């Protein structure tokens, strides 16, 4: 038996600290897509989200994340070696706080994902949801404060730790 | 006084619409790609003698976001329909940018320009009659251009103006 994972980010702004998120990871419904973020969140393999930043934030819709290997916003790779499948559209954008797969098209899972603010139906389907705030969605509001309309941000937003909890 | 003319450029991913509108803006190309959600410009310039405000609104999304740069694109008096020449599901796409325009300025006569795009390349997969043939069938110019090597840039965006001007 497994209870589903947890995980946390430890969020900075211009090196600041801000506050913690947390997340459970919906290994239940679909596990490989929540174990390549568990993985990615601990760093497990060498590689992984800490350091890297936040680099769309678009007011009432999402906050983007996962780059980890180029500066535009195009990179970041997943735990298997190459890009992945889309597991499965069993969960949907229902609400603040869920966590989804950004992708370039189907199947092209890497490691970039989103954490929506609102409900964004419109994503259903095309997005693999996996996970959702646990705890720290306030931080997330607070977030929010430094994006714009193109998701542009004011200031730096970055993961300065993360790991898995309990 | 100094006229503005909103313009819109629309089209497929990675046919060009940044790299064009940051010749126009910024006089330079570089072979990296940012990819854009919506970024607005402007530039004063001077077409036919006459000083003009250019707001550029350079836009993105494809089908996925089409509702939502639907409220970008109900800002524009005129629209740079963009394709490039080895993208052959950026032409085949033309036919929904023109569809979005229509419905979203409500009008069947809409200031446009057909813009072929990546003219520089040494190979392509549309062929330049598809795309006169097509700009004819919509009643309104085709201009080749490259924003790599500005061919076309400027003509493209002075184009527009002028066919905003024909239609007021
Ligand atoms: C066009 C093309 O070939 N590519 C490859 C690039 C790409 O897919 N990525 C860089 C991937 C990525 O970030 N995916 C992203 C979907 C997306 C990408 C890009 O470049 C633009 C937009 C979406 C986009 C464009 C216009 C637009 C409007 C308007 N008008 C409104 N929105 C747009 C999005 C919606 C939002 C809420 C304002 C912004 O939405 C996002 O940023 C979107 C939310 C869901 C997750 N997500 N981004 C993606 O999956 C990389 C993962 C490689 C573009
Ligand atoms: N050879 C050549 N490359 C070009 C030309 N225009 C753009 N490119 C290249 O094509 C890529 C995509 O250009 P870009 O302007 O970002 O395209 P876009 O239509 O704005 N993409 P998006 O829809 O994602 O915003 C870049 O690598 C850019 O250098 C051109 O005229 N010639
Ligand atoms: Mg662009």
């Amino acid at each position: 038996s497994m209870v589903n994972p947890t995980v946390f980010f430890d969020i900075a702004v211009d090196g600041e600290p801000l506050g913690r998120v947390s997340f459970e990871l919906f290994a239940d419904k679909v596990p490989k897509t929540a174990e390549n973020f568990r993985a990615l969140s601990t760093g497990e393999k060498g590689f992984g989200y800490k350091g890297s930043s936040f680099h769309r934030i678009i007011p009432g819709f999402m906050c983007q994340g996962g780059d980890f290997t180029r500066h535009n916003g195009t990179g970041g790779k997943s735990i298997y070696g190459e890009k992945f499948e889309d597991e499965n559209f069993i969960l949907k954008h229902t609400g603040p706080g869920i966590l989804s797969m950004a992708n370039a098209g189907p199947n092209t899972n890497g490691s970039q994902f989103f954490i929506c603010t609102a409900k964004t139906e419109w994503l259903d389907g095309k997005h693999v949801v996996f996970g959702k705030v646990k705890e720290g969605m306030n931080i997330v509001e607070a977030m929010e404060r430094f994006g714009s309309r193109n998701g542009k941000t004011s200031k730096k937003i970055t993961i300065a730790d993360c790991g898995q909890l309990e | 006084s100094m006229t503005e003319y909103k313009l819109v450029v629309v089209g497929a991913c990675g046919v060009g619409k940044s790299a064009l509108t940051i010749q126009l803006i910024q006089n330079h190309f570089v072979d990296e790609y940012d990819p854009t959600i919506e970024d607005s410009y402007r530039k004063q310039v001077v077409i036919d003698g006459e000083t003009s405000l250019l707001d550029i609104l350079d836009t993105a999304g494809q089908e996925e976001y089409s509702a939502m740069r639907d409220q970008y694109m109900r800002t524009g008096e005129g629209f740079l329909l963009v394709f490039a020449i080895n993208n052959t599901k950026s032409f085949e796409d033309i036919h929904h940018y023109r569809e979005q325009i229509k419905r979203v300025k409500d009008s069947e006569d809409v200031p446009m320009v057909l813009v072929g795009n990546k003219s520089d390349l040494p190979s392509r997969t549309v062929d330049t009659k598809q795309a006169q043939d097509l700009a004819r069938s919509y009643g309104i110019p085709f201009i080749e251009t490259s924003a790599k090597t500005r061919q076309g840039v400027d003509d493209a965006f002075y184009t527009l103006v002028r066919e905003i001007r024909k239609h007021k």
